């Protein structure tokens, strides 16, 4: 649930 | 104790592998089939800038602890990032790899990797989760500066010795790499932007903001400058071992996942140190878009303890904001803060006001007697002034999430405004569009109230509510309120 750069 | 390059990858990874037939994505919700094929020590592209390729990184650093914690990850992928590690990381910065096997179904995963030089493995007897877990591995740690990395990374070339560089200057900056991405299909690795800084909304979820034209306009002369971020992402970042003892390590009381990078980033700041973002340090990530492991009392109310326990330790008031956008937390029991509220207090840390103010001025705030804030929502639709001004029509657009033309409040006065324009009731004739005017309190035709459980809007002294059923054919009306699904909408905040 982290989101990408 | 073996060197990385003699280590039987093949055994290690075989016996774990996904089965002929089986879901590549089922275990960890990345595929494994492709982590699996990749060597241990697979080439990656050089995604630095030009000017790190050439600087000369200085030398007599302080060695690291590097830890890392883990909870059934794929072998293939924990491997790959503890060799990434020994392989790009001058020897003599690194002190020691410490994994934290947090209640791993087969306890082989770690301890199998604890023949390799310099890794020393700790195996928690239950789920602890991955504060403590963190904690655990900071408490064995013997070098002077901390290392985090999540399970799945790849560091880059010469990854370190810029993070190093700083703590050694001041130990009070906590820094990070630029976390390239990981592609969660077929493991490619992905050069990301240096343009953002870390960030969230009053929902308390991490996310990222480009950096502003003007921020980068003054880089210009140094690219690959530092960048101050508000927020880290969490899981890879540098510290003072010793500072980050003094500022109360984590929160031992959260739970798992979420909340704790939010936690650390408002106290390090309110409590006098910095957080940065360093260009010339790049490692990749494996981003995902599920979580493959369980939360014990599920997810959403983990995630909303952990963030409480956050919000009532740092934020001061500003914690109604978070209720405002996400009501549901007040219900959430959160336990016992004492020992966080006592080393706040013993700290001498700056108010919240003052992080808004001075570290992340950009989050929007609401005014102190606003009704509501932010979005106005009728299903995937959002309230947006379409780029008009004053004597204009307003519509509706997709909701984007990025403020600008669909920012709105309920003020005090009772106006639905964005700036200094208001919705204006020109004409109560049902049907009638209405209209953008510069705000003015007396203003008896800019008044409305929220009804029926604040899911309308309506026009105060009138039977007339705010009305979508005109918006392809000349804009927002007023019509007389009715059961009709054009006349529902909702505030992101309620107050
Ligand atoms: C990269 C980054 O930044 N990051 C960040 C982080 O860090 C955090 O901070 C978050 C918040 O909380 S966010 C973000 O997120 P993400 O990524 O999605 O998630 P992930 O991957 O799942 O991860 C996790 C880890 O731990 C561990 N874990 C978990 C859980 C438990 O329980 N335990 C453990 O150990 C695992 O294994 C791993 O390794
Ligand atoms: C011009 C137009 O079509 N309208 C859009 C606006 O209504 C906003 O959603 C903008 C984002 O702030 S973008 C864009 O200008
Ligand atoms: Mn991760």
């Amino acid at each position: 649930s982290t989101c990408p750069a | 104790k073996v060197r990385w390059p003699d280590f039987n990858q093949e055994a290690y990874v075989g016996g774990t592998m996904v089965r002929s037939g089986q879901d590549p994505y089922a275990r960890n919700k990345f595929n494994q089939v492709e982590s699996d094929k990749l060597r241990m020590d697979r080439a990656i592209p050089d995604t630095r800038h030009d000017q790190c390729q050439r600087k000369q990184w200085r030398v007599d650093l302080p060695a690291t602890s590097v830890v890392i914690t883990f909870h059934n990850e794929a072998r293939s992928a924990l491997l790959r990032t503890v060799v990434s590690v020994l392989k790009k990381s001058p020897p003599h910065l690194i002190k020691e790899i410490i994994l934290v096997d947090d209640y791993s179904n087969d306890p082989e995963d770690g301890a199998l990797l604890g023949k390799i030089e310099k890794v020393r493995v700790l195996r928690n007897d239950r789920r602890e989760g991955l504060m403590r877990s963190r904690v655990r591995g900071a408490d064995a740690a013997q070098a002077k500066v901390l290392t985090f990395l999540d399970s799945h990374c790849e560091c880059n070339e010469h990854w370190l010795e810029p993070l190093l560089e700083r703590v050694a200057e001041d130990r009070t900056r906590v820094v990070s790499p630029i976390i390239d991405v990981i592609n969660m299909d077929n493991f490619q690795y992905v050069g990301a932007s240096a343009d953002l800084k870390g960030g969230f909304d009053w929902n308390l979820v991490f996310k990222w903001d480009y950096m502003t034209p003007e921020q980068r306009r003054s880089r210009q002369g140094n690219p690959v400058a530092p960048i101050k971020t508000p927020m880290i992402a969490g899981g890879l970042f540098v510290m003072d071992k010793f500072y980050f003892e003094e500022l109360g390590k984590y929160d031992m009381m959260m739970d798992v996942w979420g909340g704790e990078n939010l936690e650390i980033s408002f106290r390090v700041w309110q409590c006098g140190g910095s957080l940065e973002i360093i260009p010339c340090s790049r490692v990749g990530h494996v981003f995902r878009k599920q979580h493959p492991y369980t939360f014990p009392g599920g997810s959403g109310t983990v995630f909303a303890r952990n963030t409480r326990r956050a919000a009532e330790v740092w934020m001061d008031e500003y914690k109604n904001f978070y209720y405002a956008a996400v009501p549901s937390a007040r219900n959430v029991p959160y336990g016992n803060i004492q020992s966080r509220l006592e080393l706040r207090k013993k700290l001498s840390c700056k108010p919240f006001k003052w992080y808004l103010e001075n570290v992340y001025p950009e989050l929007r705030v609401p005014d102190h007697q606003d009704i509501a804030f932010g979005a106005l929502q009728q299903g995937t639709n959002c309230l947006d002034t379409l780029g008009h001004f004053a004597d204009g029509v307003v519509g509706v657009y997709e909701c984007h999430n990025a403020g600008g033309n669909q920012e709105w409040a309920l003020t005090k006065e009772k106006s639905v405004k964005h700036m200094d324009l208001c919705l204006t009731v020109v004409d109560r004739a049902p049907g009638s569009l209405i209209k953008l005017q510069g705000c003015r309190e007396d203003d008896s035709r800019q008044k409305w109230e929220q009804i029926e459980g604040n899911s309308k809007l309506r026009h105060v002294g009138s039977n007339l509510c705010l009305d979508s059923r005109t918006a392809k054919s000349g804009g927002l009306s007023v019509e007389v309120c009715g059961p009709a699904l054009s006349q529902q909408w909702k505030f992101t905040l309620n107050l």
